[PDB]
Protein backbone atom coordinates (compact mmCIF):
# COMPACT_ATOMS: atom_id res chain seq x y z
CA UNK A 1 0.00 0.00 0.00
CA UNK A 2 1.95 2.87 -1.45
CA UNK A 3 5.75 3.23 -0.96
CA UNK A 4 6.48 1.32 -4.00
CA UNK A 5 10.43 0.12 -2.04
CA UNK A 6 10.15 1.71 1.59
CA UNK A 7 9.16 5.49 1.22
CA UNK A 8 12.09 7.68 3.07
CA UNK A 9 9.70 11.15 3.43
CA UNK A 10 6.19 9.36 3.28
CA UNK A 11 7.97 6.59 6.27
CA UNK A 12 8.62 10.38 8.16
CA UNK A 13 5.44 11.68 7.22
CA UNK A 14 2.31 13.45 9.03
CA UNK A 15 1.85 10.08 11.18
CA UNK A 16 2.30 9.32 14.74
CA UNK B 1 5.25 21.23 4.64
CA UNK B 2 7.97 18.11 4.10
CA UNK B 3 6.14 14.93 5.42
CA UNK B 4 4.48 16.47 8.07
CA UNK B 5 6.97 19.27 9.87
CA UNK B 6 7.54 22.88 7.94
CA UNK B 7 11.15 23.06 9.90
CA UNK B 8 13.77 23.48 7.67
CA UNK B 9 15.85 21.31 9.99
CA UNK B 10 13.35 18.20 8.87
CA UNK B 11 13.01 19.18 5.24
CA UNK B 12 16.88 19.40 4.86
CA UNK B 13 16.94 16.20 6.75
CA UNK B 14 14.64 14.21 4.31
CA UNK B 15 15.83 16.16 0.91
CA UNK B 16 19.70 15.26 2.12
CA UNK B 17 20.15 12.01 2.30
CA UNK B 18 17.37 11.56 -0.32
CA UNK B 19 19.63 12.90 -2.93
CA UNK B 20 22.63 11.21 -1.78
CA UNK B 21 21.73 7.69 -0.72
CA UNK B 22 18.65 6.05 -2.33
CA UNK B 23 19.89 4.57 -5.83
CA UNK B 24 16.50 5.13 -7.38
CA UNK B 25 13.61 7.57 -6.09
CA UNK B 26 10.20 6.05 -6.13
CA UNK B 27 7.30 8.46 -7.06
CA UNK B 28 5.89 8.96 -3.95
CA UNK B 29 8.58 11.22 -2.28
CA UNK B 30 8.81 12.97 -5.75
CA UNK B 31 4.72 13.49 -5.91
CA UNK B 32 5.29 14.44 -2.39
CA UNK B 33 7.81 17.51 -2.44
CA UNK B 34 6.60 18.82 -5.97
CA UNK B 35 2.98 19.11 -4.16
CA UNK B 36 4.46 21.35 -1.52
CA UNK B 37 6.37 23.29 -4.05
CA UNK B 38 3.32 24.21 -5.64
CA UNK B 39 1.74 24.71 -2.43
CA UNK B 40 4.40 27.13 -1.13
CA UNK B 41 3.46 29.16 -4.28
CA UNK B 42 -0.31 28.95 -3.53
CA UNK B 43 0.04 29.14 0.57
CA UNK B 44 1.71 32.80 -0.11
CA UNK B 45 5.28 30.75 1.58
CA UNK B 46 7.80 31.10 -1.32
CA UNK B 47 9.94 31.81 1.79
CA UNK B 48 10.03 27.86 2.42
CA UNK B 49 10.14 27.25 -1.15
CA UNK B 50 13.58 29.21 -1.37
CA UNK B 51 15.05 26.84 1.07
CA UNK B 52 13.63 23.86 -0.21
CA UNK B 53 14.51 24.15 -4.21
CA UNK B 54 18.03 25.38 -3.29
CA UNK B 55 18.43 22.60 -1.10
CA UNK B 56 17.19 19.97 -3.27
CA UNK B 57 18.76 21.13 -7.00
CA UNK B 58 21.83 22.27 -5.15
CA UNK B 59 22.50 18.29 -4.32
CA UNK B 60 20.52 17.10 -7.55
CA UNK B 61 22.74 19.33 -9.67
CA UNK B 62 26.34 17.88 -7.93
CA UNK B 63 24.96 13.85 -8.33
CA UNK B 64 27.24 13.23 -11.69
CA UNK B 65 24.80 10.91 -13.21
CA UNK B 66 21.43 9.34 -11.69
CA UNK B 67 17.74 9.91 -11.57
CA UNK B 68 18.38 12.63 -9.43
CA UNK B 69 19.13 14.90 -12.32
CA UNK B 70 16.13 14.37 -14.13
CA UNK B 71 14.40 14.87 -10.64
CA UNK B 72 16.18 18.10 -10.92
CA UNK B 73 14.54 19.04 -14.08
CA UNK B 74 11.20 17.56 -13.17
CA UNK B 75 10.65 19.03 -9.96
CA UNK B 76 12.10 22.76 -11.21
CA UNK B 77 10.01 22.79 -14.05
CA UNK B 78 6.39 22.16 -12.70
CA UNK B 79 7.36 24.75 -9.64
CA UNK B 80 8.23 27.81 -12.35
CA UNK B 81 5.48 26.81 -14.59
CA UNK B 82 3.25 27.17 -11.47
CA UNK B 83 4.98 30.25 -9.75
CA UNK B 84 4.98 32.13 -13.35
CA UNK B 85 1.06 31.61 -13.63
CA UNK B 86 0.29 32.72 -10.18
CA UNK B 87 3.11 34.98 -9.45
CA UNK B 88 4.03 35.86 -13.03
CA UNK B 89 7.89 35.10 -12.63
CA UNK B 90 10.16 32.11 -12.77
CA UNK B 91 12.86 32.05 -9.42
CA UNK B 92 16.08 31.46 -11.34
CA UNK B 93 18.40 29.79 -8.22
CA UNK B 94 21.36 30.19 -9.82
Amino acid sequence: KGNMMSNFFGKAAMNK
Amino acid sequence: NLAGAVEFNDVKTLLREWITTISDPMEEDILQVVKYCTDLIEEKDLEKLDLVIKYMKRLMQQSVESVWNMAFDFILDNVQVVLQQTYGSTLKVT
